[PDB]
C-alpha cells in the first residue's frame, strides 16, 4: 500500500503478539516491524507468531 | 491507547527499525506520547525527526545523524517541539540495540525533557538518568 493504516486491529495485533511468552525478542521485534510495514496483513502475522509461539513451548 | 507491555514502562522512549524506510519508530512509550502530544497511530512507521522545529540547532542534529550512520550511541541536548507547536528542551540519548553476535538490530530513543538546558551537575545527572533508562529498556526487551 502507499498508506499504510494502523487500525483497530493492528494495534491490537501489536499486544497480542508482543505480550507471546515463547517467542525471543528479536522475534517479537520482527513482527512488531513487519506489522509496521503492512499493517493489512495483522491478521497473517499474528497467526503465524501464535504457530511460533506453540511450536517453542519450553520443555 | 493499546499499548504493548514495553511502552508502558514510564520513561520516553522510541525505538526504530533502521532496516525500514527511513529508519522509522515501530515503539514509542505511553509516556512519550503524553510528553509530545502525538498518538501511537500518527508516528509508527515516522522518523522521528518531526520533534524538530526551527530553533532546533542543525549542528546537533548532523551530529545526530553521523552517530546513527555510525551505529553507535550519542547524546545531545536539543530543542523539540510538541504536536501543537510548544518548544522544550530535550536531553536525548540514542543507543543501538544489538543481537549476541554484536550486529545492530534497532536503536532505542529516550527523552528527557525540560524548561531550560541544563548544565554543569543537573546535566551530569540527567545523562546518567537517560543511560539507565535506555540501559533498562534493552534489558526489559531481552528478558527471559
Ligand atoms: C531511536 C531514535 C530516537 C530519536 N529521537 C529523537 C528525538 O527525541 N528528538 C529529535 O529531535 N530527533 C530524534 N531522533 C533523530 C531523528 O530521527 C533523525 O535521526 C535526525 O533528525 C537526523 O536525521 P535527518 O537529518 O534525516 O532528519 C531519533 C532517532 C532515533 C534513531
Ligand atoms: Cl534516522
Ligand atoms: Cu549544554
Amino acid at each position: 500500500s502507499v498508506d499504510n493504516k494502523f487500525n483497530k486491529e493492528m494495534l491490537s495485533a501489536r499486544v497480542e503478539i508482543y505480550g507471546l511468552p515463547n517467542l525471543n525478542w528479536g522475534q517479537r521485534f520482527a513482527f512488531i516491524s513487519s506489522l509496521t510495514d503492512d499493517p493489512s496483513q495483522s491478521a497473517n502475522l499474528l497467526a503465524e507468531a501464535k504457530k511460533l509461539n506453540d511450536a517453542q513451548a519450553p520443555k | 491507547s493499546l499499548a504493548t507491555t514495553l511502552e508502558r514502562i514510564e520513561k520516553n522512549f522510541v525505538i526504530t527499525d533502521p532496516r525500514l524506510p527511513d529508519n522509522p519508530i515501530i515503539f514509542a512509550s505511553d509516556s512519550f506520547l503524553q510528553l509530545t502530544e502525538y498518538s501511537r497511530e500518527e508516528i509508527l512507521g515516522r522518523n522521528a525527526r518531526f520533534l524538530q522545529g526551527p530553533e532546533t540547532d542543525r549542528a546537533t542534529v548532523r551530529k545526530i545523524r553521523d552517530a546513527i550512520d555510525n551505529q553507535t550511541e550519542v547524546t545531545v541536548q536539543l530543542i523539540n517541539y510538541t504536536k501543537s507547536g510548544k518548544k522544550f528542551w530535550n536531553l536525548f540519548h540514542l543507543q543501538p540495540m544489538r543481537d549476541q553476535k554484536g550486529d545492530v538490530q534497532y536503536f532505542i530513543g529516550v527523552q528527557l525533557d525540560g524548561t531550560e538546558h541544563v548544565r554543569d551537575a543537573a546535566e551530569r545527572e540527567g545523562v546518567m538518568l537517560i543511560k539507565k533508562t535506555a540501559e533498562n529498556i534493552d534489558e526489559a526487551a531481552k528478558e527471559l
